[PDB]
RNA sequence: AGAACCUUACCUGGUCUUGACAUCCACGGAAGUUUUCAGAGAUGAGAAUGUGCCUUCGGGAACCGUGAGACAGGUGCUGCAUGGCUGUCGUCAGCUCGUGUUGUGAAAUGUUGGGUUAAGUCCCGCAACGAGCGCAACCCUUAUCCUUUGUUGCCAGCGGUCCGGCCGGGAACUCAAAGGAGACUGCCAGUGAUAAACUGGAGGAAGGUGGGGAUGACGUCAAGUCAUCAUGGCCCUUACGACCAGGGCUACACACGUGCUACAAUGGCGCAUACAAAGAGAAGCGACCUCGCGAGAGCAAGCGGACCUCAUAAAGUGCGUCGUAGUCCGGAUUGGAGUCUGCAACUCGACUCCAUGAAGUCGGAAUCGCUAGUAAUCGUGGAUCAGAAUGCCACGGUGAAUACGU
């Protein structure tokens, strides 16, 4: 099985804004580097929160919120400092932050 | 049982009255809220007024009682007797 | 709920990062088990008196907001009343109603 | 059609992998012999009773994986995982397995822990007064 | 009440066996969700059963359940200020379940030292018509007997069904106008 | 009191969120106030324009804010001078370089919060509301959509008793999960002490304006995404 | 949602009133930082590092002492003065909008009937017509299944080989996150006024809008919060404000609501053995390591969470062991020490462990949820979280009787 070479990881709480800030820094990556693949899914997270519904008392009741944290990984086998540089020229989301640091 | 885990305590807060108390051996009831602070060697012979909260308890501090914090001697609380109810707090 | 409750946090923050700060490992050194056959002389520990109220184990905190103690979120820094009217509004990101 | 014929056991939210080839009657389960994992076990008889119905025991060979359920269970997952996998011996094969109701997913699935309540569906008990 | 007629999910075949009595039969021998436990708990009985006589392990229990069968039930339904019994005819599924639960209540008590014995002796003493839950059946079914002579509010309601093509007598059995 | 709230339920389908930043768990506390902020202290400097919507933004080494208006040019001000003004009081809040730019005006004369600073005038000048809310509902329905629900509370005219009243016309569902729906609450003082007014508005049962990405993976990005999967 | 102290939310005791904290003005100090002693801590006196920022070059802002006014502040009172928001009946299965007509009118009619429905669902239809709300729908999620990605996922054969995807290597495969596929009470059949739908037939994972959720009309109840918070009226403003400590929310007479675990041997004990899902952890949690009776410890690889770790998940599996005697179940109290979280373990914190060692043998009056992935029952993680879970939230293992009949 393969070894890690390095780590490209685009995280955010919004699942609409993760798909397409991917779909655009791959295609960006395969305009300005030779060396490329499909982005690895990897699971999302999902925190549990319960809360009050009413201001005051009614304890039955309740309130459920759910927040989940999705995963990109890419993984270029080499990324250049030209693709990292086209990535954060072109770049536009707010609901994800893209690490090229790794861990 | 519980206890005071592995760091060194004679009481910070305590430390300040009790080093000239303890050149006289002993003096006046020192007014103390640091119930917090337990009973030591270095104390035999003091005389330690210690608020409860509401008002200050003097302990007399002798070897018998070196096993316990001042806290223990000076009551909190108040207990329903039930033949008929408590009356009084108890000093 | 009251200002004062968190008036008083406002003060022991400052204070906390002033005395504690160089002195967070004074205890792993001088006081637990790192202090094996070391100091655990009191003479050197005499000095946290001041830091009192800006101790660690009262940051309890609760909302930032209001002061108001007690059912604190620390991930929010809200609690469960104000919570719920910021989801309600959408306020926060990602955040809404679960169904599975 | 595939190389090795392939099932997924799904049997009460567990699934269980098994990969069917021919051969001469031999076992892996979870990456190690049958005698390690269903030792002085009836679990060890589960897995053969749908084998020996289709008459292929010593004739079929198997490789297994199962993730997910509890030790006497997974044994019950994989008499299906067998079944599913079982679609080629004859064009009716599946149909008959199916029949058997050992193709047949359990169709029953989870009901989420809710909100204001104890359990799926235990509303709160009170008398409060 | 209710709209249509709604049916019930059905027990299918245990994994080691391949019989679905032996799987209903195990079901109501679970006690905190441990089915692992009553699977072997009931074969060992089966087996238990095969040592008194050999010639089937399932013997003695298929006859139990016929010897401890209810035919006949009663249903009791207030009438003012007293309860009163009505009569009621039982389902065969309600009839094979009544006789393996008086089964599992008399096995808690047989006091063997092993469950898979408690099981077999009061199957044993149920394969004769001997046991425990002979008299369960017969007292409900003399209860059913003498329980047919009152009916549900019988006296306002015994004009209003003859006079709707129905009979001259108020009928003692369930969902009926009487 | 019955029904949840009818925003609280969109998030996750066809209506967008009023903020969209990343903090990585740890952070989030400080990230969520200093949104409250930005948000607060803006919108403080803006009291004299008009105003639909306000939605942040967090980008890398950048904060940028989108804001809803009744015209363009309200918010933009003399020379562009007052909205270089709240991109300095937006820079003093947060922890990045600012940015705000205009969003499209859409339906501003039916718009939940703008109808509602419309109805509330009529609370502040101590009218008896007798046939005001009718009136109310009838110029909505000449602006447009295809149903309005009202409800006005408030201890009409200075009254020491509760006195409320409502109005619902047209079709408006309550609890739908399909389309944005329009809702505003407000909360606004006259002498008497508080006033408010509830206003959901109907556009359309189904609304595209949040989905998810078009595509599965294959045909979405780089035109070759395939992998040899071994095969030295 | 985690009350030793903080929780001024409360009380007492120390201590001050432009005020703990903000803006504006007056004066002295830069704020920041380091340090001794008194004082319980607040507080106070002094030492030492620095003189930044602007400048009519006075002096000031920031922040701090002091003062005036404006003013701050208040879980301050009133919920029959309210706003914001939500509970109840109840998923009751009803309720209303636009409009006409009939009565003198309040009001009816529709919203009632026949058939059918999980529902005012839907066919037929009358002076009610047309239409809306709620249930229905769109909705998310899951279920196979088809699809692409191909790792921190996967392995049918192959290599290194302790036969473990760890790695040379491989792509048949689940599998994740996303495109989404299938099912429409549809087709065909019986029935029913083709007329909704129920039942039968079939392929398929599945036929009753597939399982699960979201989900609560118009609205009485003078429902409940001024104590999240808005806010008038309206009260205190050396305080009905505020710093600091100690005490306290977990008292104790008892009774009551709720949950847990036990009362057994289907089990408990011991040694040995197996697979989860989902999620949290770069203030933090952590393998191996050596130490420690165990708890834990220090050392430290590591871990951004499909990687490493909580975690060997437990119930379940193997084998012997025990006999109704409160035991071989249950293990509480209490003596005593070892250890943990913390500048503080006494009333009110967490863990190991030694000796000694009880109630309880299915529980009056009372008392509630459940139609199937449910009820029942085991273990896990997490929000909260300095230190305290039996709770709550969600996950997965194992998983029940029956629904004839009104």
């Amino acid at each position: 099985m393969q070894n890690q070479r390095i780590r490209i990881r685009l995280k955010a709480f919004d699942h609409r804004l993760i798909d397409q800030a991917t779909a655009e820094i791959v295609e960006t990556a395969k305009r300005t580097g030779a060396q490329v693949r499909g982005p690895i899914p990897l699971p999302t997270r999902k925190e549990r929160f319960t809360v009050l519904i009413s201001p005051h008392v009614n304890k039955d009741a309740r309130d459920q919120y759910e927040i989940r944290t999705h995963l990109r990984l890419v993984d270029i086998v080499e990324p250049t400092e030209k693709t990292v540089d086209a990535l954060m020229r072109l770049d536009l989301a707010a609901g994800v932050d893209v690490q090229i640091s790794l861990g | 049982p519980r206890s005071l885990k592995k760091g060194p305590f004679i009481d910070l807060h305590l430390l300040k009255k009790v080093e000239k108390a303890v050149e006289s051996g002993d003096k006046k009831p020192l007014r103390t809220w640091s119930r917090r602070s337990t009973i030591f060697p270095n104390m035999i012979g003091l005389t330690i007024a210690v608020h409860n909260g509401r008002q200050h308890v003097p302990v007399f501090v002798t070897d018998e009682m070196v096993g316990h914090k001042l806290g223990e001697f000076a009551p909190t609380r108040t207990y329903r007797g039930h033949a008929a109810d408590k009356k009084a707090k108890k000093k | 709920a009251k200002q004062s409750m968190k008036a008083r946090e406002v003060k022991r923050v400052a204070l906390a990062d002033k005395y504690f700060a160089k002195r967070a490992e004074l205890k792993a050194i001088i006081s637990d088990v790192n202090a094996s056959d070391e100091d655990r002389w009191n003479a050197v520990l005499k000095l946290q008196t001041l830091p009192r109220d800006s101790s660690p184990s009262r940051q309890r905190n609760r909302c930032r907001q209001t002061g108001r103690p007690h059912g604190f979120l620390r991930k929010f820094g809200l609690s469960r009343i104000k919570v719920r009217e910021a989801a309600m509004r959408g306020e926060i990101p990602g955040l809404k109603k679960a169904s599975w | 059609a595939e190389n090795q014929y392939y099932g997924t056991g799904r049997r009460k939210s567990s699934a269980a992998r098994v990969f069917i080839k021919p051969g001469n009657g031999k076992i892996v389960i979870n990456q190690r012999s049958l005698e390690q994992y269903f030792g002085r076990e009836t679990a060890r008889m589960v897995v053969r009773q749908p084998l020996e119905l289709v008459d292929m025991v010593e004739k079929l060979d198997l490789y297994i994986t199962v993730k997910g359920g509890g030790i006497s269970g997974q044994a019950g997952a994989i008499r299906h995982g067998i079944t599913r996998a079982l679609m080629e011996y004859d064009e009716s094969l599946r149909s008959e397995l199916r029949k058997a109701g050992f193709v047949t997913r359990d169709a029953r699935q989870v009901e989420r822990k809710k909100v204001g309540l104890r359990k799926a569906r235990r509303r709160p008990q009170f008398s409060k007064r | 009440p209710r709209r249509r007629v709604i049916g019930q999910r059905k027990i299918l075949p245990d994994p080691k066996f391949g019989s679905e009595l032996l799987a209903k039969f195990v079901n109501i021998l679970m006690v905190d969700g441990k089915k692992s436990t009553a699977e072997s708990i009931v074969y060992s009985a089966l087996e238990t059963l095969a040592q008194r006589s050999g010639k089937s392990e399932l013997e003695a229990f298929e006859v139990a359940l016929e010897n401890v069968r209810p035919t006949v039930e009663v249903k009791s339904r207030r009438v003012g200020g007293s309860t009163y019994q009505v009569p009621v005819e039982v389902r065969p599924v309600r009839r094979n379940a009544l006789a393996m639960r008086w089964i599992v209540e008399a096995a808690r008590k047989r006091g063997d030292k092993s469950m898979a014995l408690r099981l077999a002796n009061e199957l044993s003493d149920a394969a004769e018509n001997k046991g425990t839950a002979v008299k369960k059946r017969e007292d409900v079914h003399r209860m059913a007997e003498a329980n047919k002579a009152f009916a549900h509010y019988r006296w306002l309601s015994l004009r209003s069904f003859s006079h709707q093509a129905g009979a001259s007598s108020k009928q003692p059995a369930l969902g009926y106008l009487n | 009191g019955q029904k949840v709230h009818p925003n609280g339920i969109r998030l996750g389908i066809v209506k967008p969120w009023n903020s969209t930043w990343f903090a990585n768990t740890k952070e989030f506390a400080d990230n969520l106030d200093s949104d409250f902020k930005v948000r607060q202290y803006l919108t403080k400097e803006l009291a004299k324009a008009s105003v639909s919507r306000i939605v942040i933004e967090r980008p890398a080494k950048s904060i940028r804010v989108t804001i809803h208006t009744a015209r363009p040019g309200i918010v933009i001000g003399k020379k562009g001078e007052d909205v270089e003004k709240l991109r300095k009081v937006v820079a003093d809040i947060a922890g990045v370089p600012a940015q705000i730019n205009i969003a499209e005006v859409r339906k501003p004369e039916l718009d939940a919060k703008l109808v509602a600073d419309s109805i509330t005038s009529q609370l502040e000048r101590r009218v008896m509301f007798r046939r005001a809310m009718k009136r109310a509902v009838q110029n909505a329905m000449r602006l447009g959509a295809k149903g309005i629900k009202v409800e006005v509370s408030g201890r009409l005219g200075g009254a020491e008793i509760a006195r409320t009243e409502w109005y619902r016309e047209g079709r408006v569902p309550l609890h739908t999960l399909r389309a944005d729906i329009d809702y505003n609450t407000s909360e606004a003082h006259t002498t008497y002490g508080v006033i408010g007014v509830k206003v959901w508005i109907f556009k359309g049962e189904i609304l595209g304006g949040m989905a998810a990405v078009e595509q599965p993976e294959k045909p979405a990005a780089q035109p070759k995404k395939q992998q040899r999967k071994g095969r030295k």
